RNA sequence: UUUACUUAUUCAAUGAAGCGGAGCUGGAAUUCAUUUUCCACGUUCUAGCAUUCAAGGUCCCAUUCGGGGCUGAUCCGGGUU
RNA sequence: GCUUGUGACGGCCCGUGAAAAUCCACAGGAAGGAAUAGUUUUCAUGCCAGGUCGUACUGAUAACCGCAGCAGGUCUCCAAG
RNA sequence: GAUGGGGAAGCUCCGUUUCAAAGGCCUGAUUUUAUGCAGGCCACCAUCGAAAGGGAAUCCGGUUAAGAUUCCGGAACCUGG
């Protein structure tokens, strides 16, 4: 109490020993870390390919919330709750002689990404989603084209992992509805006008323009400061 | 099969490390915010003579700011200081006798020490710079510096270095003839050997492309081209002039 | 989701967990038999004038060791017999095929009284 | 050195190991000289930036 | 010939060491309405002296000879001199 | 007298007299502690344990390397009157 | 003379740390858990490499057909647990 002082302490740099500070980059980064930070960039650093230019655009959490909850009621039964079910229908289907007769209709949501054939020629495509990570770069430059030509309302969304839980897998894809019940009939057609007015109207204009002008880092801390003194010092 | 004694450096034996007599290098330690534009202080105490030739070396050991350690680092010492004299070289301070400053914060006449040519970096991956503080005037224009030496060459580089003012008793050693002879083996048992420079009008007869035979006379020009053949390079290379430099100067 | 505190050395090696590393079966079921026994180390005591001198002049016994032995495989061999302690073990080298050995006793036991009891005379 | 007891080398004292002769005296005499000039550079020499 | 922004090559140290721009603040220089620019940001008479999550404050398991945040040492950048 | 070994100097240095492990000391003082009881495992005293390999003669003007019982080559220690 | 890199069809060579995610210990929560999560430290981090050099420790005398500083007898010291 009586020995109360102030002012920061000073060490003669060459003298004494200094302790570790808030180490952020000091703890040196692993091998592929310096690689991955320069790997998955695409729409951050330089220009972007006109064939894509949709990874920078994200969907609001106000519409995506009702979208995910809509697909909650529509999901196939898991392996833990299906194989045991086969023993229950042993005296109704097998010994009952009723193949797909005395069973409720499995209203399952549509799916498929890099493997879509019968959902185009037969015109059975409605709500179309896009993957998030997308490791094959060559398998993303023709995804909107599979919906624009047929006039299929495609929705540029980010995520397929949580939607992989309602399909008994890990990763998902699109989620269209061809044979939906009357319970969610008004909750499906309402989202149609939203997607078409926020995604379908922006394709031809996006294809023409390239895309860039994104600020970097220390680069904009000198380049933008140079034009300021060059015009009005 | 009969080669000449210019094409020898390809065995790795009689050209390897031949200098037990010496100790360490001369390049400075770890560089930080201090050893540049701001404030840099050096030390010099045990002025142990440089092994192999005529130069002083000091036990310049800095108390490591990063960790409590005083690694012994034998660096190049200077003449003019006694047994212990710290360096008073502050960019925001002043200047005295025997200081270390970059080649931009000082006016003309600044003979520093040799360490690096690049804007600092503890022994720049290069070295095609100066041999130390040995430098006259500089250049106030930006960070550029135009050095000049009586050797006959020019160089324009940066203006940042970690060289300290000081001299070395080397002038006179080569100006005073090796009188009491007996020097060649222990002469250049230093780092390698390159003092046989070595004759014979009939050293290798049924051969001598230069010219010899049985009498003291050459034939072809001893001026071997640089970009022509690497199997005949024996003697002068890329000649131009030849005369006799007198002692009396007083030129333009 | 901000500044992770790493104010120390670089986190290099991971923190692995020592799982219950236990074999479910024997490596070779039946282990190798013991090559060390009291009735195999000693062989045939050399009876000569040189041997008799090295007995009553330091209380030492004379036998014939196999090959690979030290200052314990011969010592324990005697202790296994009639429980006799050894103060010092002498192992020699016989570059021909066989080998010999010396066995010292204590001041309590007698060399001559144990030589005619173990087997030979 | 480790074979012999501790009471055969440094049995007491203090400042006596890496330095000796007269270095034991110089490590205190010169110290008091500069420390008495530290006060000056804390109130007297700090009168430059007093009249801003 | 050509200033900056370059996800590919090479790269001295590597225990990324106290850095640049911007940002709570002085002094020097003279006036057009304020900081639109330029040096700042731990040693500089002596082989006498120097370190241990820095000497000091606020916030906690209670009166504990220890320990846990923030400030001291603010961020972005992750291409650190 | 000669020979060997050690300490204290001068001369020589244009050519500038290797490297590593163990042990000890100094600066610095962060943890843990006593009245029919704490605090050194360092001195004195006493007790126990410490593997394998290598191992002799000879080593040269009758013993190695030159077809051989050769007058050649062949390192080192103590150096009498 | 290796691993982690860098050529070649194969058999390999050079370099010895030339972009490290190389090594895992003192203490706190744990004698009877053969050990899972957080702070505060240390830059040493394949190996081989001298029977004239480097180097904590034993001499003398006697006996035998031969050879010791090894056994016997007498007199001592150091290191680790």
């Amino acid at each position: 109490n009586p020995l109360t002082h102030s002012t920061p302490k000073n060490f003669g740099i060459g003298q004494a020993v200094q302790p570790k500070r808030n180490l952020s980059r000091y703890v040196k980064w692993p091998e592929y870390v310096r690689v991955q930070r320069q790997k998955k960039i695409l729409s951050i650093r330089l220009k972007v390919p006109p064939t894509i230019a949709q990874f920078q655009y994200t969907l609001d959490r106000n519409t995506a919330a009702e979208t995910f909850k809509l697909f909650n009621k529509y999901r196939p039964e898991t392996a833990a709750e299906k194989k045991e079910r086969l023993t229950k229908e042993a005296a109704a289907v097998a010994e009952g002689k009723s193949k797909q007769d005395a069973s409720p209709k499995p209203y399952a949501v549509k799916y498929g990404l890099n493997h879509v054939v019968a959902l185009i020629e037969n015109k059975k495509a409605k709500l179309v989603l896009i993957a998030n990570d997308v490791d094959p770069i060559e398998l993303v430059v023709f995804l909107p084209a599979l919906c624009k030509k047929m006039g299929v309302p495609y929705a540029i969304v980010k995520g397929k992992a949580r939607l992989g839980t309602l399909v008994n897998q890990k990763t998902s894809a699109v989620a269209a509805l061809t044979e939906v019940r009357a319970e969610d009939e008004a909750a499906l057609a309402k989202l149609v006008s939203t997607i078409d007015a926020n995604f379908a109207d922006k394709y031809d204009e996006v294809k023409k323009h390239w895309g860039g002008g994104i600020l970097g880092n220390k680069a904009q801390a000198k380049m933008d400061k140079r034009a300021k003194n060059s015009d009005s010092a | 099969g009969r080669v000449i004694r210019n094409q020898r450096k390809g065995a790795g034996s009689i050209f390897t490390s031949h200098t037990r007599l010496r100790q360490g290098a001369a390049k400075l330690r770890t560089l930080d915010y201090a050893e540049r534009h701001g404030y840099i202080r050096g030390i010099v105490k045990q002025i142990v003579h440089d092994s192999g030739r005529g130069a002083p070396l000091a036990k310049v050991v800095f108390r490591d700011p990063y960790k409590y350690r005083l690694r012994e680092e034998i660096f190049i010492a200077n003449e003019g200081v006694h047994t212990g004299q710290f360096i008073y070289a502050g960019k925001k301070a002043s200047l005295n006798v025997g200081n270390v400053l970059p080649l931009g914060s000082v006016p003309e006449g600044t003979i520093v020490s040799n360490v690096e040519e690049k804007p600092g970096d503890r022994g720049a991956l290069a070295r095609a710079s100066g041999n130390y503080v040995i430098i006259i005037g500089h250049n106030p224009d930006e960070n550029k510096t135009r050095v000049r030496l009586p050797s006959g060459a020019k160089k324009v580089i940066s203006s940042d270095a970690r060289g300290v003012i000081g001299v070395i008793a080397g002038g006179g050693r080569v100006d005073k003839p090796l009188l009491k002879a007996g020097r060649a083996f222990h002469k250049y048992r230093l780092k390698r050997n390159s003092w046989p420079k070595t004759r014979g009008v009939a050293m290798n007869p049924v051969d001598h492309p230069h010219g010899g035979g049985n009498h003291q006379h050459i034939g072809k020009a001893s001026t071997i081209s640089r970009g022509a053949v690497s199997g005949q390079k024996a003697g002068l290379i890329a000649a131009r002039r030849t005369g006799l430099l007198r002692g009396s100067q007083k030129t333009q | 989701k901000a500044l992770k505190v790493r104010t120390s050395a670089t986190f290099r090696l991971p923190k692995t967990l020592k799982l219950a590393r236990a074999p479910k079966y024997a490596s070779k079921a039946v282990p190798h038999y013991n090559r060390l026994d009291s009735y195999k180390v000693i062989e045939q005591p050399i009876t000569s004038e040189t041997a008799m001198k090295k007995v009553e002049d330091g209380n030492i016994l004379v036998f014939q060791v196999s090959m690979k032995a030290n200052k314990y495989q011969i010592k324990k061999a005697v202790k296994e017999l009639y429980e006799v302690d050894v103060l010092k073990v002498n192992t020699l080298v016989r570059p021909n095929g066989t080998k010999k050995a010396y066995v010292r006793l204590t001041a309590d036991y007698d060399a001559l009284d144990i030589a005619n009891r173990i087997g030979y005379i | 050195y480790a074979t012999v007891s501790k009471t055969h080398k440094t049995v007491s004292r203090a400042y006596g190991g890496s330095r000796c002769a007269n270095c034991v005296k110089e490590r205190i005499i010169r110290a008091f000289l500069i420390e008495e000039q530290k006060i000056v550079k804390k109130v007297v020499k700090e009168q430059t930036e007093a009249a801003k």
